[PDB]
């Protein structure tokens, strides 16, 4: 009478790892490692991406002509915009403190576009002349449509006072410029006085701009520059410009009206009418799974991202 | 194994043993077969389970990515963003690879551990009252019915009573 | 547990034992009562008090957070800053827990591994010269005075002397 | 005759957890994190910090008469503020590399304030005029009592040259301001020159200075402003200003006498007149465990700090 | 140790021995002397060799410092650079040290669970038709040659054979 | 007939540390740790270290006549520089962005050091009068030899107008410097125009500069300052230059033609005629173990830095 203690076995080809042994095979494991993603942008709970497409965020809040697609954006679960987007800016400059306002952008998540100063108002300026071949729209001249490019009219430029106070009860991200010319003629021809400045203030910015007019490289076909400058205006603060040239007013601003999760992704990867709760700049994620390997910058409820190959843990025992 | 009875004293696994992890066969006249045990298995279950949730719940709390933009004279603090990003996200690549690793050992030899005590919670009731084959399996100096293999599973098997035909065996 | 004897062959704990760690029980008719094993206890004081130094100050290395301040254009290093204090803090916390979790589940298997060490110093030199009732206890196939088992403490027990009447006993 | 094997147990309550199984009863247990704090500001082994109050650090050094009870400190242990002080610049501006100076002042335990440009020295310009509203003491206007708004003297202001040289051997402190008016006849009536600057240079320091007249929102009632600027005067150096209006500038001075270990504590927590070996912005710890939970910033000698709520080292075995 | 055999039940080791790690030692008419098992030691060396591949490579994802300079006016960001660069730094030589000191103690036990192991195949084949003194040596109820030592370390022993003049001895 | 079970022992004197107990003497170790290393600078695999022995940096790339050393560097496979080289800037003044620039370096094997504007090419400006005792060449006054002191041509200083096309395909590293005068007289004497510009443009670059004409510190006994200032002019891109005085001209410029693996290392350590594969600012590795403790800065094919003392393997068991 025969009574034996064993134990249990299977046909399987499952492996493990350890300290001492690799591949030992076992008879339960389980796979705690997400190696896959669908391979398109999605909806993000519901909420459409912004897909700036060929526009960068520059492009898109001054108004690139060639960005119209954009001049009414809806609110966004998060952004994504290529590697080298064609459309940035059309007139060659800088955009000062570019990084720190997508790092601002990157906590909200919708704007309100509003009208702060009046293209109306300027009734001593030329207004609308205005505008430069390196920004076309549809062959003709034209210039980001966000703010406005102010002339001298009949051979004057007098001192511009303007402000505008936040009567909102929500951040104003405002936006204005300045012209550099190439040599002084282009300089008279335009603004009339010779030595001119933009002052800007707020009950925190103090800022006095002064045109740099020098000879400089063509870019998009010319040598002038212009320097892009941002503020947040604060609910019940004002702003006020004073300038006797080179003044690129704003038209519009931004409302600040939805903040939380969001992130600038960049991706070439075509938004495809899904929905994830997962989303990565090379595909989304749909698993229950703990731990992934696809990238690791991601927005939604996600795995968290090692870079391993393979993360197997044993349940089970050594097979035979 | 490292408790010697897994792939040691005990060769191979029985694939008609589907009832649980470690089990029994009894073999008697009435019938042959296989037999699991629950409170072994079930215990095993239990400590598998708790401790894959450990180790993901452990996990929970680890670096994530952001990203953040330089320009070209901020070359410097770029490359330390990039440095400390790959710094966090390799640090938790080797913890979560090792504490795997650490863990299939263990959970390899739980198992062991667990078949060789299962060997001694019997042999330990036996006394001299059955011989030891040593390959994992028991042959009786007296007779066993199908529900008497049954009072060494439950862990009472009755000693003051099959002493007889044991000893005179001999 | 894993090393099958605490919580396993030997049931429970013995209140009146509280002289040591790991004891032994006489019980002649002399007197019963229990007794502690020091070269036993004493050498588990060491593993344990050893280790508990070696994890703490193997931790006095570890990450320690600075405030700095920043202004409202610092906003990119500023989170920088933030995310790589709690980088660390992470890090650090997930060490010391996970060294605890580890190190008590070896504590608590090093505990039994010395009891089942215990009852195999005594067993394996008992023989076949008395009884092993397979629940933590031994009884004789001879007489023991209080001073004899103090032998088979002491690690002296004289097998060349007591082999007579346990032979006969059967 | 019947002797048995076994091991101790207890009559104990405390738990331990381990990686398959949580709340494991113990024979013996070590608990290692400290959970608790005193709940005041101490000293910090015999020195008492300095706890500024309603003041912020800027405040202190430029001498904003609300803050007089600093004008003289003891050598402090650490330094605790308000997040949101009320008297910091009374007059409204800006505080140049006002982090970098908190960062400086955190490896400090003590200032001398010595007077580097003595306000009798003045002859060619008003030192006393001097005053605002926007900087009250007692009803009656007042300034930053570290400086000297200088004011032109019967319609003229000639330029300023003056110059200190460092005859000690610890590093200087030196501040200075900027005043920007609000628009051109302000300008005139205080300084009568109407295009100005202020030059600053040490062996190092290389500064112009202008300022912007501009319109601005009133803050604590004024549209002008004023920037502050500092540098670190070495033993040995000099240092030289020239201006011919707007010149805020320097009476006292900060030596560097002592350094070491500091901090600036963020706290609401009041001064407790105890006394500590580790402080915590909760509070302070008198433990002789090597974690704890309270605060990550301290200061002293300290446990290690963890995020855990719990932390349990099983010395013992099970119990039963 | 742990498994009570190393610095246990065998007491010390043997000098004489330098065929390999675990072995036996045969004496019969013919010859004394030691002879080293291969089953055991080589799968003991592979074990230990892989483990050492595994710590090495493990590690090779580490933290790499990289030299930054500042001006006098980013002593902010400066310090920011050397406490994150000595971050990692403490992190993997905590984590070096930590995985040295616990694979060291594994290594220790695995080689006390491989002598136990070898112990326990011998035995688990001899029964009762030999003497076990308890100190890691085999007295025998019959005689053996010295190809005869040889069946019980090639693992066949043959059973079905000596069993007469053992069963007599008594 | 006797058989027993048992194990290998040695006359071993070899500890290992574990958990529970520290020194357990062991049948078999292996060291892991690299403690030593031959106290030499060496080649890095057949490439000699540019050894910049009393020069810094900056000193090197301008030209500092005591840097002769330097005007034609072959291909290195890292720098070495002192922690205070006694050659950097002969005149006193600013590098500005000197910590990017060297974080450049960091990344280059090579230069060629072409000519970019020819000394030989300004003939309405005095080209070599232009020098100063501040930068000594064998007791005689001189200059940094890569750049120009432009200076007026009998009592004036017309606009310099100058531009360079880079004709190359890699980039390029334009180096050009602004004068500040001590008061208007050395003005006048050195530039005859008293209001002065520099103009500096490129494809991205718009700068403008002015001097800053005070009173310094003598320093190298100069009170006047030179600020030198760079870009990387990229391939088919222009620098502009205008000037009407203190213009600091370019004469040469540094192509960047090797880059890869590099470092700039400090050191005091003797350059010793040695090769390797692994270099430390101490000194340099031949190893074949995976840790090292000897400096965390290294560069070439090195084992893993750790702060241990000691770090051994148990691979034997329990000595006797
Ligand atoms: C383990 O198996 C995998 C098969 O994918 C192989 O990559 C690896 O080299 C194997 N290693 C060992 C030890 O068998
Ligand atoms: C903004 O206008 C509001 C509304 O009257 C007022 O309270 C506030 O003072 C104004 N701010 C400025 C800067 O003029
Ligand atoms: C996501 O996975 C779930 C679970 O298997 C499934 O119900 C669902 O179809 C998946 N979604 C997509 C887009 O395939
Ligand atoms: C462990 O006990 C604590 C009681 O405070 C409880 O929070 C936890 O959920 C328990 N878990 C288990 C496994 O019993
Ligand atoms: C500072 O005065 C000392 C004392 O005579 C002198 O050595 C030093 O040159 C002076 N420094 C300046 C900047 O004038
Ligand atoms: C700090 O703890 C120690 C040790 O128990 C004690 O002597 C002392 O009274 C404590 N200090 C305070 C302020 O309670
Ligand atoms: C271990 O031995 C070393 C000898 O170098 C010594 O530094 C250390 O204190 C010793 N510790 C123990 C536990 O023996
Ligand atoms: C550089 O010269 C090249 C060669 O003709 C030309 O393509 C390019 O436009 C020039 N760039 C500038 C800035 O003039
Ligand atoms: C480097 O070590 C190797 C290996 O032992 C040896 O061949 C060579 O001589 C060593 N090089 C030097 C410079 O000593």
């Amino acid at each position: 009478d025969h009574i034996c203690i064993g134990y249990h076995a299977n046909n399987s080809t499952e492996q493990v790892d350890t300290i001492m042994e690799k591949n030992v095979t076992v008879t339960h494991a389980q796979d705690i490692l997400e190696k896959t993603h669908n391979g398109k942008l999605c909806d993000l709970n519901g909420v459409k991406p912004l897909i700036l497409k060929d526009c960068s965020v520059a492009g898109w809040l001054l108004g690139n002509p060639m960005c119209d697609e954009f001049i009414n954006v809806p609110e966004w679960s998060y952004i994504v915009e290529k590697a080298n987007p064609a459309n940035d800016l059309c007139y060659p400059g800088n955009f000062n403190d570019y990084e720190e306002l997508k790092h601002l952008l990157s906590r909200i998540n919708h704007f309100e576009k509003i009208q702060i100063i009046p293209k109306d108002s300027w009734s001593d300026h030329e207004a609308s002349l205005g505008v430069s071949s390196a920004c076309p729209y549809q062959g003709n001249s034209s210039f980001f449509r966000n703010v406005v490019w102010l002339i001298k009219k009949g051979n004057a430029y007098p001192t511009i006072k303007k402000s505008y106070n936040n009567t909102n009860q929500e951040d104003l991200l405002v936006l204005w410029g300045i012209h550099h010319p190439n040599d002084e003629a282009e300089q008279t021809r335009l603004y009339q006085n010779p030595t001119t400045y933009i002052s800007i203030g707020t009950s925190t910015l103090n800022q006095r701009l002064v045109p740099k007019i020098a000879t400089r490289s063509k870019v998009n076909g010319q040598s002038g520059r212009i320097d892009f400058f941002w503020t947040i205006l604060k609910p019940n603060d004002a702003i006020n410009f004073e300038s006797n040239g080179n003044f690129i007013a704003p038209e519009y601003a931004y409302k600040i009206v939805k903040k939380g999760d969001s992130t600038i992704m960049k991706s070439e990867v075509e938004y495809g009418n899904c929905n994830t709760r997962c989303q990565t700049p090379m595909g989304a994620i749909n698993s229950s799974m703990p731990f992934h390997n696809i990238h690791p910058l991601t927005i939604g409820e996600c795995p968290k991202y090692v870079k391993s190959n393979k993360l197997v843990l044993a349940t089970g025992l050594r097979n035979s | 194994g490292l408790f010697g009875a897994i792939a040691g004293f005990i060769e191979g696994g029985w694939q008609g043993m589907v009832d649980g992890w470690y089990g029994y066969h009894h073999s008697n006249e009435q019938g042959s077969g296989y037999a699991a045990d629950k409170e072994s298995t079930q215990k095993a279950i239990d400590g598998v389970t708790n401790k894959v949730n450990s180790i993901i719940d452990k996990m929970n709390t680890q670096f994530e990515a952001v990203g953040r933009e330089f320009n070209n004279l901020e070359r410097r603090i770029e490359n330390l963003n990039k440095k400390m990003e790959d710094g966090f996200l390799d640090v938790w690549t080797y913890n979560a690879e090792l504490l795997v690793l650490m863990e299939n050992e263990r959970t390899l030899d739980f198992h062991d551990s667990n078949v060789k005590n299962l060997y001694d919670k019997v042999r330990l009731q036996l006394r001299d009252n059955a011989k030891e084959l040593g390959n994992g399996c028991f042959e009786f100096y007296h007779k066993c019915d199908n529900e008497c293999m049954e009072s060494v599973r439950n862990g009472t098997y009755d000693y003051p009573q099959y002493s007889e035909e044991a000893r005179l065996k001999r």
